[PDB]
């Protein structure tokens, strides 16, 4: 078959996100509130073209909205978000129920120096419309022309010409 | 009298005590001061293998916060 059409290295190279899982976990909702659009874009372009090279670009904007989200964070609360991502970052499930002192400060301070609302129980699982100029992929699939099927059976059915003609059976 | 079983009862007491102490203070030591990540889930071995991708030192547990980005 065919060559396969991967990306360059220099395509691929752009500013990551280098924070742990309990950094990336302890500011879960307020990314998921505040980084909602380019993220809603990426997964929508994933899903609809079912390719990842053709999502590097929207992809990138999730790791432009990102860092953007946390020099927010580290130009004004670095401090209460530091103390609550290393109390989340203890736990071994890492779990939010255990870090609640921290979560109402970090939450506290972001909602007076920055005016977020945190995320309440059950809006960031919900399925949103998402507003995208880029066209819809008409065969995301890569798909070929389906064969054409049998002829269906049309007319009236008439009666068996002389019967059955098994060998000398007249009806 | 009854209480002289509360010597081997006690010694039995400590032996029962050394296999947890031991593993909570060795889950401990080799995390750097935490708890073991628990990874039941394929998602929370993801993010384990990110933290130890991301650390740079090839160490799960060396966490880096907002430090280490600008
Ligand atoms: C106002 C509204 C109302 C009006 C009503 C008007 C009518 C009133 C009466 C209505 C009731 C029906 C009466 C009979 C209608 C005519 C049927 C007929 O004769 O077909 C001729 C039929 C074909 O002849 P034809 O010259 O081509 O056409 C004449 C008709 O127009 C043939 O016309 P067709 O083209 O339409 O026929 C269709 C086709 C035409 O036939 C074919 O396409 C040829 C192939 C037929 C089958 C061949 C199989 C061969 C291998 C097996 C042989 C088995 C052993 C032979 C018999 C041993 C004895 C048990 O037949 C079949 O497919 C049916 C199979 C044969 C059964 C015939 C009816 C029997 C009814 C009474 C049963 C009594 C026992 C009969 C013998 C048992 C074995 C059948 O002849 C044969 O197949 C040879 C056998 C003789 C037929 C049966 C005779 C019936 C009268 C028997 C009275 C005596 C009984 C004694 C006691 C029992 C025996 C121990």
């Amino acid at each position: 078959p065919g060559i396969v059409e991967l990306p360059s290295l220099e395509d691929l190279k752009v500013q990551e996100v280098k924070v742990s899982s309990s950094v990336l976990k302890a500011a879960a909702h307020h990314y998921g509130a505040q980084c909602d659009k380019p993220n809603k874009e990426f997964m929508l372009c994933r899903w609809e073209e079912k390719d990842p090279r053709r999502c590097l670009e929207e992809g990138k904007l999730v790791n432009q909205c990102a860092l953007e989200f946390f020099r927010q964070i580290k130009r004004h609360c670095a401090e209460p978000f530091t103390e609550y991502w290393t109390c989340i970052d203890y736990s071994g499930l890492q779990l939010f129920r255990r870090c609640r002192k921290e979560q109402a400060q970090f939450d506290k301070c972001v909602l007076d120096k920055l005016g977020w609302v945190r995320p309440d129980l059950g809006e960031l699982s919900k399925v949103t419309k998402v507003k995208t100029d880029r066209p819809l992929p008409e065969n995301p699939y890569h798909s070929r022309a389906r064969p054409e099927p049998n002829p269906e059976v049309e007319g009236d059915l008439k009666p068996a010409r002389h019967g059955s003609r098994l060998f000398f059976w007249t009806m | 009298m009854w209480f002289e079983v509360l010597p081997g009862i006690a010694v039995m007491g400590v032996c029962l005590f050394i296999p947890g102490m031991a593993t909570a203070r060795i889950h401990r030591f080799s995390n750097g001061g935490r708890e073991k990540r628990v990874a039941h889930y394929s998602y929370q071995w993801y993010l384990m293998e990110r933290d130890r991708r991301v650390s740079g030192v090839n160490r799960y547990y060396v966490s880096k916060g907002l430090e280490n980005i600008d």
